[PDB]
RNA sequence: ACUGAACUCCUCACACCCAAUUGGACCAAUCUAUCACCCUAUAGAAGAACUAAUGUUAGUAUAAGUAACAUGAAAACAUUCU
């Protein structure tokens, strides 16, 4: 029932966090040093599976934790709030690098995941399909007719989300950790088992926001404050549901908007 | 000649139990005689007080006044200290939660005035304080709805008596 | 004209404590995306700006040193080789002027 | 931070995309044009106490027109840019339009004023102006408003914004003499004397000071429409018109009780080109006009 | 927004636009927080 | 002045006059001097007026401290937590028993004023004013200029 | 009132500030580029692309070399006026002058500026880039228009 | 018919509403004699008590951050230019 399910996740989901913690003998110390185009070169002596680089970011400025979004670690994308197993090397992220690709990806997957939690409660999720930033949305695949006050009351349960202003909680997780917790989902599951075939450890990336939890391949945005403008376009015929959305860092304005709108509405 | 303000940084609150609130790092500090005038030095501490130091430090930057760099020196020293002698971890959780202008000693002059006349200059000088917490800056004054004024207006209604009588 | 009465602190407070002579809070700060010292809008970055500053400066002597005296002003376009008109410089070129 | 639309697009994006913004404008336009096979809107006839709807032109710049007794008659051009009916509103008064103006940037627009836009037709003008009207003639929201509106001989009001001259003295703001240079006066030349009186320890309300003067808001009543240039919608109009060259005007039929009754041979509630009406001359002048063409006249 | 606000509170309540304008820092620290209350 | 001076409304502790009238006087403190005339009036007292007003009220527990005091109080406190504090310089005898049972009489509360000399915990009996008393009800509960 | 006027009021009187532009013209001429205060340095660029174009002219037009020795008053820069800026800049038709602010200037706090004549001999200045083209907002758009241009 | 004082009455309590002047009752601080001993007593004495002298000196306000006052330009900080 949806009134258990959410809660029961969510313990489940505390439950594995502890059992994580668990592993670390009483705050373990790594070197971390900061590979970058400004403040070389400097190296942060960090607490190794308590400690993010949202941490590393802190200790550096507040500009920074501000305007980074992910984190590359040995030329991987970390989330901002995901801790830092042993000595590597990082960079910081913005929109508005040479290279903002990984970034804009994690954006898009980030405003899936805020789509579907949407649909949850608005009222089954088969995936978020991994969609391109040419190809003018972010798409959310959902089986279940919505009229233009429906998308407006969606568009408007987002906006709440975004203003609660929740953390984007990260775990890399066992396979059947992953499945105990979606066994009721059965193409939740399917999705699991492909992911854990698909790498060599099982290691299920599961992705939470506050109440609501869900799985995805990439990295996420720290927080939902970071989307502004975020719309619910339309839903097309298994039920897509569409969307287009523009962070802080880049504001549309009104006609480029409206016009971002109706190519999303395609 | 008096100085408080030095003195407040050697305070020692004893330690806390493991169930209690974690008590945030207050972190106190000073440029004695500054030459300037202590109003003109208020605004600028008025500029500074709610901020990030961050925030501030980069108010400061861009603010072409003269007392503007030195506060902003100051600033820079207090980071220094909260993170060397006063164990605070991150630079950027800092936050001012005062900042004023006290008057330093004063230096008269003479004027020299058209006819015979004179009047005396005083040539001025400031303290300038700062006290650094902390935690993120708090939030600031949510401006009072007309809900919260209609519930208040009720309150008041309410709150009346028939006076005199008995 | 002369002061009939003393203005009071209260008053004083009130004139010179208002939000037109309280000190703009602005909007202009961006960080600089190369060098990261944080910089206005419309404006070069003041350290970003220092470097170039410093570079013309000494290919600006160096000029000076080829050309003995006053008076000169070739009519060459110069160019600035650092290590392999010229005017010759040292070190390896920064990563910047190319 | 406040952004504006152009900080974040690409070397390569923004002209493409003010080329679109152009082109959606036009394309508005384009489709705003017929009003009458849309719909038309109850077209009425013509009332001893009715009223229509006015422009809001351009005042280009001034020129001289000769009439056939052989005067000259300085003209403005007014330029009827655009225009299109905003919004109606029935009866706190009188039945009221709002009309627009020049077209400008919705760029640089209120939000609620581009929403307010994208509601209707059009893009967002510069001034929006209500002009008090009786039901008898009302028009649709999105009727484009032309020059042929304003008949020759017809008599107008123009209202706009006088030139702003900034603070002012006495001297300028209100024409006082001032004192004299020499003799010798000392400080005292462009000053105004005494302000008023001892037993009186006040200064009276609305006394003449030295102030702000201009772009204060000024009508000029019952000049004679001359002529109207129906190919490029100007309307000639009679002496001066408050304001810059550019500035936008209002231009409405005019007030005075000897003029009250003149407008039963005007287009009623608009002049449609959609018709049936005929396509008018490239221009339309008044019979005492002499016309560029026309041989030289001669007291014969 | 302000004015308006004012505005509608007077609707509302039937008053003058005084009263819910924000009075000044010493007046408010006079103020007793703790009157003697009675019955 | 009142505006000056901090209020306060009329009480009694704790109900006295309802089931028993309850001695609010705990203790009298006579700090006292063996030698010196600021206590000549006091140690009179001592010697002759206490004893006979401790035995008057047994619930009042003195205390006489004789305590090289230049000069001398007798702190009376009460049984709220209140402590009147007065001074017994250079005064009489007589002057000082009277002190003494004005101290023993009084309540705990504060010297100050009073605002109203009276006190109901149950004012109204019949039923306090509303504007609908005193005023008639129409047929169907109906108002000026109505339908039906 | 002041109403379409252009030309600030500089020095001490007109020739003061056509003196005082001259001296900068000079310098840039000298230099390529010149920190100065914003206000004079906008007039600098007006007259500097003037005086470029009319050593476009050539050396051989005497009204051209007479405003060249009125302006260059170290007369040196007459030569590379005519011999290297015009051969520089024979393509383009008035682009010349870039002109951008600097912090503040320190005791005063005035506003300042730069000013190169454009490509030149010095380390480039750190411009103000647009937003790179793989940003999100910038990839929607052009997004867009590549639907756009398949609809059309 | 009501209202209406510091008039008068009532419950208490009483030396306790005039300029100059005049008669009294008290008393703050100090110093000395003798007392006292977290600041007191009985006396003796006296530079013995300040909301006003365009009073004195010292501090600090107001007026006021007002009036007023600075450094010709570029550079390589050699130099050149006005
Ligand atoms: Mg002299
Ligand atoms: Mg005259
Ligand atoms: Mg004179
Ligand atoms: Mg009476
Ligand atoms: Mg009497
Ligand atoms: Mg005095
Ligand atoms: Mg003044
Ligand atoms: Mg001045
Ligand atoms: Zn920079």
């Amino acid at each position: 029932s949806p009134t258990e399910l959410t809660e029961m996740r969510n313990d489940l989901f505390n439950k594995e966090k502890a059992r994580q913690l668990s592993l670390t003998p009483r705050t373990e110390k790594i070197e971390v040093k900061h590979v970058g185009k400004t403040d070389p070169g400097t190296v942060f002596v960090m607490n190794k599976n308590i400690s993010t680089p949202y941490s590393c970011a802190m200790h550096l400025s507040e500009w920074y934790c501000r305007k980074s979004i992910l984190a590359l670690v040995d030329g991987q994308p970390w989330d901002m709030y995901k801790p830092l197993t042993k000595s590597c090397e990082i960079k910081f992220l913005t929109f508005k690098d040479c290279d903002p690709g990984e970034v804009n990806k994690a954006y898009w997957r980030s405003c899936a995941m805020m789509m579907g939690c949407v649909i949850e409660r608005a009222f089954n999720l088969v995936r978020a399909p991994e969609v391109p930033v040419i190809s003018g949305a972010f798409c959310y695949d959902v089986v279940l007719m919505p009229t233009k006050e429906n998308l407006r009351s969606f568009t408007k349960d987002a906006h709440a989300l975004i203003y609660k202003d929740l953390p984007f909680e990260t775990l890399e997780v066992e396979a059947k950790v992953a499945l105990e917790i979606f066994q009721h989902s059965k193409y939740k599951v399917d999705f699991i088992e492909e992911k854990a075939s698909q790498n060599p450890e099982r290691i299920v990336k599961l992705h939470r926001i506050g109440d609501f939890i869900d799985v995805s391949e990439g990295p996420l945005i720290p927080r939902t404050s970071i989307c502004f403008q975020y719309e619910v376009s339309a839903v097309h015929n298994i039920r897509r549901f569409q969307g287009v959305s523009l962070p802080v860092h880049l504001r549309a304005h009104f006609t480029i908007w409206d016009k971002l709108l109706e190519r999303s509405r395609k | 000649i008096s100085r408080k303000w030095e003195k407040k940084n050697k305070i020692v609150y004893p330690p806390q139990l493991p169930g209690e609130p974690r008590r945030p790092a207050e972190i106190y500090h000073c440029r004695r005689q500054i030459k300037y005038s202590k109003d003109k030095m208020w605004y600028l501490a008025k500029l500074i007080r709610g901020m990030s130091i961050d925030q501030a430090l980069a108010q400061l930057e861009f603010n072409d006044k003269k007392g503007a760099k030195i506060i902003k020196e100051v600033l820079l020293e207090a980071q220094d200290m909260a993170v060397r002698d006063h164990n605070v971890e991150f630079r950027s959780n800092l936050y001012i939660a005062e900042s004023t202008s006290g008057r330093g000693q004063c230096l008269k002059r003479i004027r020299y005035h058209g006819r015979g006349r004179f009047g005396i200059m005083e040539k001025v000088y400031c303290h300038y304080f700062v006290k650094l917490v902390e935690g993120p800056p708090p939030p600031p004054e949510p401006p009072k709805t007309a809900v919260a004024h209609a519930k208040e207006y009720i309150q008041q209604l309410r709150s009346r008596t028939i006076v005199h009588t008995l | 004209a002369a002061p009939k009465n003393r203005r009071t602190i209260e008053v004083n407070r009130c004139r010179r404590r208002n939000p037109q002579k309280l000190i703009k809070v602005k909007n202009n700060i961006d960080v600089c995306p190369e060098c990261g010292h944080l910089k206005q809008k419309h404006v070069l970055c003041a350290y970003c700006y220092e470097k170039v500053c410093k570079e013309t400066a000494e290919i600006r002597r160096q000029i000076g040193k080829q050309e003995g005296g006053p008076f000169k002003a070739p009519t060459i376009e110069t160019v600035v080789l650092y290590t392999g008109r010229i005017i010759e410089r040292d070190r390896k070129r920064p990563s910047w002027f190319t | 931070s406040g952004t504006w639309w152009d900080e974040h697009l690409s070397e390569e994006n923004v002209p493409f995309i003010k080329q679109l913004v152009s082109d959606e404008d036009k394309a508005q336009l384009a489709s705003k044009l017929c009003p009458l096979k849309d719909e038309p809107w109850p077209i009425h006839p013509w009332e001893p106490g009715s009223f229509r709807v006015g422009l809001i032109a351009l005042k280009l710049g001034m020129m001289p027109l000769w009439t056939k007794d052989g005067q000259k008659h300085v003209v403005t051009l007014l330029q009827v840019q655009d225009c299109h009916v905003l919004k109606y509103t029935s009866k706190g008064k009188m039945a009221t339009l709002s009309v627009g103006g020049k077209t400008v940037s919705r760029f640089r627009k209120a939000t609620s004023i581009l929403e307010f836009y994208r509601e209707l037709g059009l893009p967002p003008k510069q001034t929006v102006k209500i002009f008090n009207i009786t039901d008898n003639a009302a028009i649709k929201p999105g009727t484009p408003l032309y020059a042929a509106h304003f008949r020759p001989g017809q008599y107008v009001d123009v209202t706009a914004k006088t030139i702003g001259k900034g603070f002012q003295g006495v001297m300028k703001r209100w024409g006082f003499k001032g004192q004299p240079a020499t003799h010798g006066q000392t400080k005292t030349h462009r000053r105004p004397g005494a302000v008023a009186t001892g037993d009186i320890g006040r200064v009276w309300p609305g006394t003449k000071m030295p102030g702000k003067m201009g772009n204060i808001y000024r009508t000029e009543y019952g000049l004679k429409v001359w002529r109207i240039n129906t190919k490029h919608n100007i309307i000639y109009v009679n002496g001066s018109v408050p304001g810059h060259k550019n500035c936008l005007v209002k231009v409405k039929d005019s007030k005075l009780p000897a003029y009250k009754d003149l407008g039963k041979n005007l287009p009623f509630p608009t002049y449609f080109p959609d018709g049936d009406e005929e396509e008018l001359p490239e221009d339309l002048y008044d019979e005492n006009v002499c016309q560029p063409g026309a041989p030289s006249i001669t007291f014969a | 927004e302000e004015g308006p606000m004012i505005e509608q509170l007077s609707k509302m309540f039937f008053t003058t636009k005084h009263r819910w304008y924000p009075h000044g820092r010493y007046h408010r620290c006079r103020k007793n927080l703790n009157p003697p209350k009675d019955r | 002045t009142a505006r000056g001076t901090p209020s306060r409304f009329l009480a009694s502790v704790l109900h006295n006059g309802l089931g028993r009238y309850v001695q609010q006087l705990q203790r009298l403190s006579f700090s006292v001097s063996r030698d010196g005339a600021s206590s000549r009036g006091a140690r009179e007292f001592v010697e002759r007026e206490v004893i006979d007003f401790a035995r008057r009220n047994p619930g009042v527990v003195i205390y006489v401290n004789s305590r090289p005091c230049c000069v001398p109080r007798v702190v009376a406190e009460y049984l709220n937590g209140a402590v009147r504090e007065e001074s017994i310089h250079c005064k009489s005898v007589e002057e000082i028993s009277t002190l003494v049972q004005k101290l023993a009489d009084q309540s705990g509360l504060d010297v100050i004023r009073i605002r109203k000399p009276f006190h109901t915990d149950n004012p109204s009996i019949q039923g306090q004013w509303h504007p609908f008393t005193n005023k008639p009800t129409t047929f169907r509960g109906l108002r000026p200029r109505e339908v039906q | 009132i002041s109403h379409g006027r252009v030309f600030r009021r500089m020095g001490l009187g007109p020739e003061s500030r056509i003196h005082l532009l001259r001296n900068l013209l000079t310098g840039l001429v000298r230099h390529e580029r010149i920190e100065a205060p914003w206000a004079r340095v906008d007039e600098m660029r007006g007259y500097a692309e003037k005086l470029i174009d009319y050593g476009k002219l050539g050396d051989t037009n005497e009204r051209a070399m007479r405003m060249a020795d009125f302006w260059l008053t170290e007369k040196d820069l007459i030569p590379k006026l005519f011999q290297v800026l015009a051969p520089r800049y024979k393509d383009q038709t008035g682009g010349y002058t870039r002109m951008l602010q600097i912090p503040n200037r320190s005791l005063d706090r005035a506003k300042m500026a730069v000013i190169e004549y454009k490509g030149n001999c010095l380390p480039p200045l750190p411009l103000p880039r647009r937003d790179s083209h793989l940003t999100l907002l910038n990839q929607l758009l052009q997004g867009l228009r590549q639907d756009l241009r398949q609809s059309q």
